[PDB]
């Protein structure tokens, strides 16, 4: 459950769930992926449909 | 407050309503001296207490 924030330091996001980390070429063990660990909070207001 | 807010800054003020401390720390020091003198002195003397008969006239 942490809070992602914009430049803005408004929360956008929650972000929570479980890291995957690939198992001399080591992998990188101290950075991992969450897919869809973040659900939207907020949207960004938009023009997209008006002028021409 | 919509406004964009660096991470790595060390968050200066930058607006109007945006406070400062202030550690006064002053400390002011100034002197200032003259002096002047000046001493004459002089004391003259002159005396026979005896006199030559040829020199009783002078
Ligand atoms: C920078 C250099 C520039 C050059 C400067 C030139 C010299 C600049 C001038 C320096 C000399 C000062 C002048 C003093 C007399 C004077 O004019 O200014 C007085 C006021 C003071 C003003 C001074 C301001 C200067 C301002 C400063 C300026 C400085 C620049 C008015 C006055 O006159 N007041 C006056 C008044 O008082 P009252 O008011 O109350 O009435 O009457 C009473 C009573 O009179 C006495 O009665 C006695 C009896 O009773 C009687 O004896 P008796 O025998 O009869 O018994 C007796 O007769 C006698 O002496 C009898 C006989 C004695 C012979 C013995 C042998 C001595 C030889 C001695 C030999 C001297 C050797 C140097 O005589 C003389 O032949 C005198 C010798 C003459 C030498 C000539 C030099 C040849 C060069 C020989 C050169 C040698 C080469 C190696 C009667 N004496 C008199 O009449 C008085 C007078 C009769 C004049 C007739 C004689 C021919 C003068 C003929 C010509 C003189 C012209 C000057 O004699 C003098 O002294 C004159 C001294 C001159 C010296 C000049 C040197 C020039 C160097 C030359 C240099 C260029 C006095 O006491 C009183 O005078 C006194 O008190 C004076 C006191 O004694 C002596 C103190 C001296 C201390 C040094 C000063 C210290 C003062 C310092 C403070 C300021």
């Amino acid at each position: 459950m942490t809070p992602l924030k914009g430049v803005d330091s408004q929360v956008y996001a929650l972000a929570q769930g479980n890291i995957l980390v690939g198992g001399v070429q080591v992998n990188q063990l101290n950075g991992g992926r969450i897919t869809n660990g973040a659900i939207i909070e907020r949207e960004l207001p938009t023009q997209f449909g008006a002028g021409n | 407050n919509y406004g964009y807010q660096p991470l790595f800054e060390d968050r200066r003020p930058r607006n109007i309503g945006d406070t400062l401390t202030i550690v006064l720390q002053e400390n002011v020091s100034a002197s200032k001296s003259s002096s002047a003198n000046a001493s004459r002195d002089g004391k003259t003397s002159f005396g026979f207490d005896t006199v030559p008969r040829y020199l009783q006239g002078l």
